[PDB]
């Protein structure tokens, strides 16, 4: 394998182990350990081609071995986004979130717009429930995603 | 049919939801049910017992005892509840207790069965439709969800 450079901010450096044949999560990850940053707050991108790494494909035929590099973004300003939330009766309104706070947080923001208790629904992305201690951007949020809130339904 | 001609989204495996906009009763038939905390196992005894009395809810709890050992700790609403499989069952088996979509989850992942819940916003209208099988909907067990309360039998029609 050898040893992959990558290059954060374009001033500085950090070597990577390259196990061949390995996924780009693993490479977030070690680079989360290695500089305390989240996984989600980090975006990985090629030299020249300025195209999109390709998500759980290994980089092999992608074309990448030791000695080249590739370039990381980190993004909390702390920034924002918005993503599309659908009520059970489908209107789905638009809320601006941060991946770095709960989701405590945005329950209570559907709640206060839909005017409904919080013990009373949950929210969904891409057939797995949300939990509520655990950060945003662990879900694979983004802009336009269709976050399903469902009713307890309790009757 | 117009029901089986239906678009249903998935939101997680087993659960499906969709936004039909008419009236319960152009095609379905209403079976009231009482309002003693149980409506909910009594809509289901009328369509899933032969001879249901008003009594004939309690055998359908007894169902859920087997699930709640099968799906709940499994189950994608029950996460973020903080109550384990005793603190639930301790209160849900107790009598005069209502039920809702995770009790239907787990029953019709039980049972082998399609329930379907009508829940329908002012007097007669429908606001939305979630589904927790994969079954057909006229041979599916059919509530109706009026108010946010309440509990009866959609019968369907010939």
């Amino acid at each position: 394998g050898g040893d992959l450079k990558v290059k954060m901010l374009g001033g500085e450096e950090i070597l990577v182990p390259l196990r061949d044949s390995m996924m780009v999560s693993e490479l977030k990850q070690f680079i989360a350990q290695k500089i305390n940053v989240p996984a989600f707050q980090q975006r990985l991108a090629h030299l020249d081609s300025r195209e999109v790494l390709q998500e759980g494909v290994p980089l092999v035929h992608q074309g990448l071995k030791a000695g080249s590099t590739i370039l990381l973004m980190v993004q909390n300003s702390s920034a924002t986004l918005n993503i599309l939330v659908r009520n059970d009766k489908g209107r789905s309104s638009s809320y601006e979130v941060q991946l770095t706070q709960t989701v405590a947080v945005l329950k209570q923001q559907v709640c206060q717009r839909e005017r409904v208790q919080a013990d009373q629904f949950w929210l969904s992305f891409e057939g797995k429930p949300m939990d509520d201690e655990h950060p945003l951007g662990e879900y694979g949020l983004t802009t336009g995603c269709t976050v399903f809130m469902n009713l307890r339904l309790r009757g | 049919e117009f029901l089986n001609s239906i678009p249903w989204e998935e939101v997680v495996p087993g659960q499906f939801t969709a936004n039909p906009g008419f009236q319960v009763t152009d095609y379905f038939e209403i079976v009231r049910q009482p309002a003693d905390g149980n409506c909910f196992y009594h809509s289901i005894a009328e369509l899933f017992v032969p001879n249901k009395n008003d009594f004939s809810f309690r055998l359908v709890k007894q169902h859920l005892e087997l699930a709640a050992r099968r799906f709940f700790e499994e189950e994608s609403e029950a996460k973020g509840l903080g109550l384990s499989l005793e603190k639930y069952l301790e209160v849900a088996m107790c009598d005069n207790e209502w039920g809702g979509s995770l009790e239907a989850s787990m029953l019709a992942k039980h049972l082998d069965i399609t329930i379907v819940i009508w829940v329908i916003e002012g007097p007669s209208r429908v606001a939305a439709a979630v589904k927790f099988g994969p079954g057909d909907v006229a041979g599916a067990i059919n509530l109706l969800h009026t108010g946010y309360n309440h509990f009866d039998a959609l019968r369907l029609l010939v």
